[PDB]
Order: structure tokens, then C-alpha cells, then sequence
């Protein structure tokens, strides 16, 4: 047979019940965000994350104060400022399926 | 320890170069690549899991075919069967469809996904070998306004600027486009340009609002469709200020007017086509002058295009200054909203108007840029040609000129290539749901879910018991759910590829692994399957009489072991990196199918670069002329093909000028109503990629974002008592699904408009959607429909 986890079983001609919307959980790629963002400003007027995190909760790295030519500069880069492009908050709810990766982190 | 090496990444048209780490023939980890010039290093969330998007638990690794009582059965359930017990059922499949039919009867759905070998060996495959024209892409949903809006205004496809006009810019206005989330770096490089350099205005045009009124200077909300006009009253702005470059349009530019109420792509039935005057010839267009092209905008005031598009005469002010300023170096960017729209070959048209009319185009920073969404929609799709229309590197079916090129370079009989267009994306769909498109082929895509109006046309199309559908894929999903037989797929770095970007560069990839199971790419399962056929059983007997040498040979031979695509033998791969397929036939075939195909462009304007110049570059932006990229097309001293004296050559067209189209406003096909009073708007989040189907099988992209929701303004929701987190169902005429109410989310509709994102499997919004397409591109409009939201 064969099913797609990501609809679960239900034939394409119909129409399955929503799963609730998740609570946000509280608790080398981009770390995911451990705790929930929802009403954080982050526009060009103030970034929120910016009031916890700057080099001035643990602090970006030196790699966020960079410029396209790697020179480092006194206040976050422009190109890390929307910082949501990269880190994501996660529903607390477990995946639909399995995945097989392997992180370097743990085979050297 | 590691083995790190270049690719691009999988996913969107930007093009970040990666590097991919591998140990034990798995992907351990990936980084963007800090020597790529697209990106420098940054990749978005989609990006940095890449390692993680082949390991799904349910990867495909075996043909599952549907089987009753031990035989291929319409009704059986899947059971797996070997890939030679697949490729007899298909074989026996097509030829009965052939000879019962014709090859209008048999097809292909294939992939702007496809590496650039794919789509040049599928495209020879069908318009070469079978003779069907039937081979069209999920491009077709994305470039092709795009691509008719280029061939109308500048004779040959694809930007002529690129990606440094980020750096040069001083106002960037997107016309609906959400780069923050579907561009990343690309808004990326406006930020940096933005930010650093802040006299640059960011102008935002949107019809809901979205992470990117995060940045803008000016944001404008407009209803659904009104861009048109507020494309024109621009150009009447600039003419009635007295900011027309002169010397550019009278040297570089002439004048047309299109043909209107061309109607919007349906059945022919439907009574909005019956009720059009112009579908029959929809892209006609007659020469005119200036003037009557002034007259023509004159109409397009701010009294009539304020109150259509809702947008206050001092914002449509603002913006079309930016425009009209001789001192304002302007990039203007457009992606699906554009394209996805029942005029948006005219609106394409209609941006090119704004920048000709100043001649703010092909110079650092003055850059009408259409984005485009598939990593290689550009370097496959459109440049293949992988289009009912189409042939290779811009040419046409319909052209007997370009018939004889494609006739030269894949040594065929005169006559061989059919010269009618074959059934496009949309018509492919209705026709399947009409049986009379009987063997059908999908790879490289989740069409079921994509295609619009699930539930008239594609699914029942499926399902027709007239139909064999064949569906290749690396996961399960709703396509292949809906097929009679399912080929496990070998993707990304399982196979050596080529993909080629929204900037016009070309990048190669290594094989890098090797597939799970039996999964095979979709380049060996195409040319394996052409030795199945004869010559004589798919190729009328007069065209075997030009070519007698071709009697009783397979379109194997005659389309991949032809002096040409295996003239490159085993000694020239890398001995470095597996390569499976040269492996499987003998030699090199990716060389072989690459450097045949890009005969087809050089010294024609798109030439592409020796096979491995690739292999060494981060890529590289055609065309290339000894050996030196191209940045910007169509300006003297930066374009080789340009003549010398005449600062700028549209050698496109025949007279070197690009067109100004006079083009009016004209209604989407389905507009709210008293029954269904909600405009329905559908497109996607940062963190999926488009049918989730990779995406959602990564835990942290899943968790990120587990369900697609209707993003609803709170004064709707409260109207329709309805709270955040509810269910409801959204409801067109055409069909509904069930989702969850947000009204607190990154997309913030304007009131009477949801946005529905297109993710999620378990809730196909694709039932709810029109294929109502551009009548001239034959692109559906996915971004607006009427619907009803009702509670559960
Ligand atoms: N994260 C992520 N990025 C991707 C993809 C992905 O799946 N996920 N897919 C890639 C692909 S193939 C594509 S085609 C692009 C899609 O990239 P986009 O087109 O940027 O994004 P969508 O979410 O499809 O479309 C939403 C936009 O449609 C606009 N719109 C709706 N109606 C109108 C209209 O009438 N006029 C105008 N001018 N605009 C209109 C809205 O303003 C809204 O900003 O993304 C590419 N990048
Ligand atoms: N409602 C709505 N619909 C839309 C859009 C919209 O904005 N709104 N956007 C439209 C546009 S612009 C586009 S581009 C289309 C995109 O629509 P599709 O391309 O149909 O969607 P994808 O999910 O990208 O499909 C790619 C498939 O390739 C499979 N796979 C991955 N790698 C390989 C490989 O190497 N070989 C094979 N054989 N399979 C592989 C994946 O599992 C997945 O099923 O959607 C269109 N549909
Ligand atoms: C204080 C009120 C904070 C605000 C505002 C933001 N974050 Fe935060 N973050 C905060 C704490 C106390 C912690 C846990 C300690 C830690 O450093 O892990 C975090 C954690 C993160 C992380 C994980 C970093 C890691 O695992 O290495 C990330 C990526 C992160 N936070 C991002 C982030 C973003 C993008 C924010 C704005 C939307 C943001 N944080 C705001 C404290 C606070
Ligand atoms: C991609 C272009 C990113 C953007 C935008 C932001 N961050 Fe980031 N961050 C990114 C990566 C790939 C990593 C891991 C590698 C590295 O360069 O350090 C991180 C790491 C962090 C951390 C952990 C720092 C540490 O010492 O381990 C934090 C707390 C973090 N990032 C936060 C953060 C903030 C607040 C951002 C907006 C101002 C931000 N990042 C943007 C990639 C990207
Ligand atoms: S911006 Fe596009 S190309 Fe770049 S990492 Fe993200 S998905 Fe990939
Ligand atoms: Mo969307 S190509
Ligand atoms: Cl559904």
C-alpha cells in the first residue's frame, strides 16, 4: 500500500478534522528560539530580540556582526537583523514522522 | 574526515551556493558556501536543513505498482515490483496508447526541480522521440507570464540585470512580491543596501500585509487585481511630469496596444469564455504612437485608481516619483503576484512600460527584475524549453526555422518535431479528466496538490479508468497517492545535477551520495526507458525514409547514443564522485546531454560555458563569451552582443527596440460575491517548501510551522464569531477544506481577505482554487477567488 504521513489517512476527496493550533514550547545550524516569541517586536523601529541578545540570554556570535566581507562591526550586521529568517520557535508537539539525519556533532 | 563540496541549495530561485558535508555516504551537515557571490555565506532556515530533507523515514526505495490478483489493476492496491516489471507495465501502457491514439494522447508533468540533463533529456524524449508536444512543467504555474511578458517586450526571456542591482539600487518596489520569506537573501542584500545606505526607500505593494512591511519606508495595501492600474497611472505620471527619457524611447523603444476582454483561460463552455471577444488570438497587439499610448494612460487618473485599487492619491504619488525621478536609480521586483494572475503577462508587460518610458533598465541599480520561485524553473524550464510551445533557448514549435534547428542539432528527419503546441499544465489536467490524455508521467513534482481545482479536474483525471498515471518521487505524497504506479527517486546531491538561478547563473553539483534502496534518478529513468521503443513503433514510416540509417534502432540510440550526447566516455568523470548514470549506460551523460543542449544557445545569446567550467565556478551567469560572465543583457560595454555605438540593443527583436504596451485594467475571473464574500488569497511560508513534502519531514520546519491556518483580520473574525484557533471551512463553489482561524499572525489581511498557505497535505486548498489561467501565458491565478467561511 501507501500512505502520505503528511496528510494522514484520509482520501484526497475528503476533508479531515484540523489538529489544534500548538502552544509554542518553552524549554552547525541555527539554534531553534526555546521559548515563544508571539507579540516580539521586530521591525526597523526596534528589534526585540536585540534587547536580550546583543554582545552588549546567551549573546549572537561574533558571525552576526559581520559584514558581507567579513569585517566585524560595533552593532549587529543588516544582513542578521531580521533574525526569524534563520531561528523558529517550535510547536510542542512531537514530528509526523521519523527522519534518519546524523549531526557532525555526534560522528567525530 | 568529512568530504565537504559545493552545491546550490535545493530550494528557492535565489540560488545561495552550499557546501554539504558527507561521512558514510550521508549528509552530516551543510553551510552556505562563503566564496558563493549570491549569498556570502548566509542560507535562511530552509537552507541550513538541508542535511535533513533526503532522511525522511518513508523515503521512497522501491516501484510500487497498483496490483489486483497478481496483475497491473487501475483498482489494486500499491504492492512493490521490480523497476523491469514497472518499466514493462509502462511500456506496454504507452505503445497501447500510441498506436490506439496518437501521441497527443500520452504526456509528461515535469519540474523547474529537474536538473538541467533532465529536462533536455525528458524534452527530447517526448517532442523527439514519442512526437508529442505534451510535456509541460510546474514552471508553467510560475515564469510562464514571466516569459511571455519578456518574449512581448524584449524578443528573448529572462532579467537583464542582476543580482549586484541590489547593491546599487536607491528604491526597491515590490510589487507584491514577499521576499522576506520567499527570497531570504535576496531581501537579505535589500536590507544590507537599506540599512547602510539610508536614503533608499523600501516600497512595499501588497494585497495583505507581511514580514516585509517590516522593513518598508512606504507600504501600500491594494485590492485584488488593481496593480494593473496602478501600473498605468504611474506611466501617467511620468508622462503628464514631463519625465519621459526622451532620447531612450525615441532610439530604444516603440508602441503597442494589446487586444482586451480576452477572458481567462477555461473551459471553453464556461460562460466567462463564451462571453469574452478575444480568446481565440489573446496576445494580439497593433503598432502605435506615443501619443495615443498617453492618451491611452491619461484615463488612469487618481480619481478612478484610487477608489479601484483603495490606495490614497498621496501613496500612489510617492511611489510613482520614485519612478519618474531621473536621479532614482529604481529596482522593481515582482514574483506570483505578477505571475499568478489572470492579466499578469500584461502586468509584466506593464512594470517594463514604468522602466523603458525612463530608461532606467540593464544598469546597475535601474533593474525591472522579475524574481523568479524554482531553483531551476530558469536553467531548466524555460531555457530547455520543457513547454508544450516550446524548444530550446527561447524557440518555438510553431517556427518552421526553429523546427529545422532542433531537427539539425538532434539529427532528425525534416519533420520530425510536431508543430503544434501540446497540452499545457492546465489543459493537461482537463484533458486527463476528459480521457483523452491516456499515459501520463509526473516527475519532480506534487501536482495533485499544486494544481489548482483539485477536484473538477486533476483528481478525477487521476482516477479515470481511460488513464496510467506514473508518478516519480523521493516521498509519498497526494501525486503519487493518486497514481497507478510510483518510482522511487534519487534527489539532490544523489545525483549529479545542474541548476540554474533567477540571476541567469548556472551551478553544477556532484553526486555526492548514493539513493537509498532502489531509488534511481529521474535522468536514469528516462533514458532507460527510451531503449523500450523502435523507431518504427513511435516515428511515422516516411520520416524513417530521410533517415534510413535509423531502421530498427530505439530512440535510446537515436536520442542519447547519437555521436554526440556519448561522446564524453567513462576516463572524463571525476573519478573523485560516483556517478550512477554514467555508470548504468556506459559514459558520460551528463557532459554529453549538457554540451549538445547548449548548441542550442551558443553564439545565439544564451550561451552557456564549457560543461566543466561549471564544475570548477560557484556558477556562472550567461551568457558566457570567452569565458567572461555576463551581468547586465542589452547594454553597450557590459553585453558582448551589443553593437558598438548604440548604448543600449533589445537584439531580441529584429529592430533592437523594446515595446511599450497600452494595456487597460481588466476584473479577475472570480471576484467576491454576496454568497462567497471573502477573496481568497494562497501562496506560502518561510519555512516550507511548497507541497511540504520535504520540508514537513524535518522535525524542526515541521514544528516550526505543523499546519497550514486562515489568516483572518481580527474585525472579520469577530463579525463571524469566530476566535483565534477555531475551525472553519473555506468554501468556494469548486470545493472546501478545514483549518484553523489566525488572527494574530505574520500575514494580516486587510478586511475581506484570507491568506491560506499551501503546505500542508492534510489540508488541500487546492480543492477551493480556480484554474482560471492568463489566457496568453495559460497561468493560473492562485492568489484570487471568492470563498465563504463557515464554522465547523
Ligand atoms: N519559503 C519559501 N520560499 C519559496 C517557495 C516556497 O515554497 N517557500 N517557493 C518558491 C517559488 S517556486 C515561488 S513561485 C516563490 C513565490 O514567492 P511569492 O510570490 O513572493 O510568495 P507567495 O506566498 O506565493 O505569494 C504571496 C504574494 O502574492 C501577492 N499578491 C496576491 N495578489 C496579488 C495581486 O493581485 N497583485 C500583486 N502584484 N501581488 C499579489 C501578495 O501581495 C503576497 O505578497 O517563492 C519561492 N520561494
Ligand atoms: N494554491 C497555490 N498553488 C500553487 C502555488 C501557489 O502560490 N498557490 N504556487 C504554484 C507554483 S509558483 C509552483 S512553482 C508549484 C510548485 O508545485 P510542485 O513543484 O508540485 O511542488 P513541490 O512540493 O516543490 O514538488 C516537488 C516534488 O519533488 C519531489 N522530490 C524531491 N526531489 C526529487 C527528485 O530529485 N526527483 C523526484 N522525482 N522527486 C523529487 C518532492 O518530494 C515533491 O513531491 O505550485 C503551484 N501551485
Ligand atoms: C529576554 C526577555 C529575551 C528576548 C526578548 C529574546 N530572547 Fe531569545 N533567549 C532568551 C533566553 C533567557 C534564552 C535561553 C538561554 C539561551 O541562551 O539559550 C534564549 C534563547 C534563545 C535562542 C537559543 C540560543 C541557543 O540555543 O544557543 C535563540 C536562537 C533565541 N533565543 C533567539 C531569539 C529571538 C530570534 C528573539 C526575538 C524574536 C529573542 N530570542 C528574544 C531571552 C530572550
Ligand atoms: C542567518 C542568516 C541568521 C540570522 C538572520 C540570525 N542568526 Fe543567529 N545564528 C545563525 C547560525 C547559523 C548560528 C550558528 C552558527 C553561528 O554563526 O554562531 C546562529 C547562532 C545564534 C545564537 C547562538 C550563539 C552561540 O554562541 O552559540 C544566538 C543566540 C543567535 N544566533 C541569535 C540570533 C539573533 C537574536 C538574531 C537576530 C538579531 C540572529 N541570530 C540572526 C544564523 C542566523
Ligand atoms: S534563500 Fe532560497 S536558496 Fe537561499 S538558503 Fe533559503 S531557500 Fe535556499
Ligand atoms: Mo514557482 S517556479
Ligand atoms: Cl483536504
Amino acid at each position: 500500500g501507501l500512505v502520505d504521513a503528511m496528510r494522514g489517512p484520509t482520501a484526497i476527496a475528503n476533508e479531515p478534522r484540523a489538529p489544534l493550533l500548538y502552544p509554542t514550547e518553552n524549554k552547525m545550524q541555527p539554534p531553534t528560539i526555546p521559548h515563544k516569541i508571539d507579540g516580539y517586536q521586530l521591525d526597523k523601529d526596534f528589534n526585540r530580540c536585540m534587547f536580550c541578545h546583543a554582545r552588549t540570554a546567551i549573546p549572537v556570535s561574533i558571525t552576526h556582526y559581520m559584514d558581507r566581507d567579513n569585517n566585524v562591526l560595533a552593532d549587529v550586521s543588516p544582513r542578521r537583523y531580521f533574525c526569524t529568517q534563520c531561528h523558529v520557535p517550535q510547536a510542542d508537539t512531537k514530528p509526523l514522522i521519523g527522519n534518519n539525519f546524523v549531526d557532525v556533532d555526534t560522528i567525530l | 574526515k568529512l568530504k565537504w563540496s559545493k552545491a546550490p541549495c535545493r530550494f528557492c530561485g535565489t540560488g545561495c551556493g552550499v557546501t554539504v558535508a558527507v561521512k558514510d555516504n550521508k549528509v552530516v551537515a551543510t553551510q552556505g558556501d562563503p566564496q558563493a557571490e549570491v549569498n556570502k555565506g548566509l542560507n535562511c532556515v530552509k537552507g541550513y536543513f538541508l542535511s535533513k530533507i533526503m532522511y525522511g523515514q518513508d523515503r521512497l526505495t522501491r516501484p510500487l505498482m497498483r496490483m489486483k490478483n497478481g496483475k497491473y489493476d487501475k483498482n489494486g492496491d500499491f504492492a512493490p515490483v521490480t523497476w523491469d516489471q514497472a518499466f514493462d507495465e509502462m511500456e506496454r501502457q504507452f505503445k497501447r496508447v500510441l498506436k490506439e491514439k496518437g501521441p497527443t494522447a500520452v504526456g509528461m508533468f515535469g519540474s523547474g526541480q529537474w536538473t538541467v540533463w533532465e529536462g533536455y533529456a525528458a524534452a527530447k524524449l517526448y517532442k523527439a522521440g514519442f512526437r508529442s508536444n505534451n510535456i509541460d512543467p510546474n514552471a508553467r504555474h510560475c515564469m510562464a507570464s514571466a516569459a511571455a511578458g519578456f518574449m512581448r517586450t524584449f524578443g528573448m526571456d529572462e532579467p537583464m540585470g542582476c543580482y549586484d542591482d541590489f547593491e546599487a539600487a536607491d528604491a526597491f518596489v515590490l510589487w507584491g512580491s514577499n521576499m522576506a520569506e520567499m527570497h531570504p537573501i535576496l531581501w537579505t542584500r535589500v536590507t544590507d543596501r537599506r540599512l547602510s545606505h539610508p536614503k533608499t526607500r523600501v516600497v512595499v505593494l501588497s494585497t495583505f500585509t507581511h514580514r516585509c512591511f517590516d522593513l518598508a519606508d512606504i507600504g501600500i495595501i491594494f485590492k485584488p487585481q488593481t496593480d494593473l492600474a496602478m501600473l498605468n497611472y504611474i506611466a501617467n505620471y511620468i508622462i503628464r511630469n514631463n519625465k519621459v527619457n526622451k532620447d531612450f524611447v525615441n532610439k530604444h523603444t516603440v508602441f503597442k496596444e494589446g487586444v482586451t476582454d480576452i477572458g481567462y483561460g477555461l473551459r471553453p463552455d464556461h460562460p466567462l469564455q463564451k462571453a469574452a471577444k478575444n480568446a481565440s488570438d489573446p496576445g494580439a497587439a497593433k503598432v502605435i504612437t506615443f501619443d495615443e499610448f498617453a492618451k491611452f494612460v491619461s484615463k488612469y487618473d487618481a480619481d478612478y485608481v484610487s477608489k479601484l485599487s483603495a490606495v490614497p492619491k498621496a501613496k500612489l504619488d510617492q511611489l510613482a516619483e520614485l519612478y519618474a525621478d531621473p536621479n532614482i536609480k529604481v529596482m522593481s521586483l515582482w514574483t506570483m503576484g505578477f505571475n499568478q494572475h489572470t492579466r499578469g503577462t500584461w502586468a509584466n508587460n506593464m512594470v517594463y512600460n514604468l522602466h523603458l518610458l525612463t530608461g532606467k533598465i540593464a544598469t546597475p541599480g535601474n533593474s525591472p527584475f522579475s524574481l523568479t520561485g524554482q531553483p531551476s524553473a530558469c536553467g531548466t524550464a524555460r531555457e530547455v524549453g520543457t513547454f508544450s510551445h516550446r524548444l530550446p533557448a527561447d524557440m518555438v514549435v510553431t517556427n518552421p526555422k526553429h523546427r529545422e534547428e532542433a531537427e539539425r542539432i538532434w539529427k532528425l528527419p525534416p519533420g520530425t518535431i510536431p508543430d503544434k503546441p501540446g497540452y499545457d499544465a492546465v489543459l493537461q489536467n482537463r484533458m486527463l479528466k476528459d480521457g483523452k490524455l491516456n499515459a501520463y508521467w509526473v516527475q519532480v513534482n506534487n501536482n495533485m496538490q499544486a494544481a489548482a481545482n483539485l477536484m473538477e479536474e486533476g483528481l478525477p483525471g487521476y482516477r479515470n479508468p481511460a488513464n496510467f498515471i506514473v508518478v516519480s518521487d523521493a516521498y509519498p505524497t497526494v501525486t503519487a497517492l493518486a497514481a497507478d504506479l510510483v518510482l522511487p527517486s534519487a534527489m539532490w546531491v544523489e545525483k549529479e545535477g545542474a541548476y540554474g538561478n533567477a540571476e541567469r547563473r548556472t551551478q553544477f553539483w556532484h553526486q555526492l551520495v548514493d539513493a537509498p534502496g532502489e531509488a534511481r534518478s529521474d535522468l536514469w529513468q528516462l533514458v532507460e526507458f527510451a531503449k523500450r521503443f523502435k523507431v518504427e513503433e513511435v516515428w511515422p514510416p516516411e520520416l524513417i525514409a530521410k533517415k534510413p540509417e535509423y531502421k530498427g534502432k530505439t530512440l535510446y540510440d537515436v536520442l542519447y547514443r547519437n555521436g554526440q550526447v556519448d561522446k564524453f566516455p567513462l576516463k572524463d568523470v571525476n573519478a573523485e564522485y560516483h556517478n550512477a548514470e554514467a555508470k548504468a549506460f556506459g559514459f558520460y551523460l551528463q557532459k554529453g546531454l549538457f554540451e549538445e543542449y547548449a548548441t542550442f544557445g551558443r553564439g545565439h545569446g544564451h550561451d552557456l560555458a564549457p560543461f566543466d567550467a561549471y564544475h570548477e565556478a560557484r556558477g556562472l551567469r550567461w551568457p558566457v563569451v570567452n569565458g567572461k560572465e555576463t551581468r547586465w543583457r542589452y547594454r553597450e560595454g557590459s553585453d558582448p552582443y551589443v553593437k558598438a555605438g548604440t548604448g543600449f540593443q533589445f537584439y531580441g527583436n529584429p529592430d533592437g527596440k523594446a515595446v511599450i504596451f497600452a494595456l487597460p485594467y481588466e476584473p479577475p475571473a472570480e471576484s467576491p460575491d454576496k454568497e462567497y464574500p471573502y477573496w481568497l488569497v494562497t501562496g506560502r511560508v518561510l519555512e516550507h517548501w511548497h507541497s511540504g513534502s520535504m520540508t514537513r519531514r524535518v522535525p524542526e520546519l515541521y514544528r516550526s510551522f505543523p499546519n497550514a491556518v486562515v489568516f483572518m483580520h481580527p474585525e472579520d473574525a469577530k463579525a463571524l464569531g469566530l476566535r483565534r484557533g477555531v475551525e472553519v471551512e473555506v468554501v468556494s463553489r469548486r470545493g472546501r477544506m478545514r483549518s484553523r482561524i489566525e488572527t494574530r499572525g505574520r500575514d494580516a489581511p486587510p478586511r475581506g481577505l484570507v491568506f491560506v498557505p499551501w503546505f500542508d497535505a492534510s489540508q488541500l486548498i487546492n480543492k477551493v482554487t480556480l484554474d482560471a489561467t492568463c489566457p496568453i501565458s495559460l497561468q493560473t491565478d492562485f492568489k484570487k477567488c471568492a470563498v465563504k467561511i463557515v464554522k465547523v
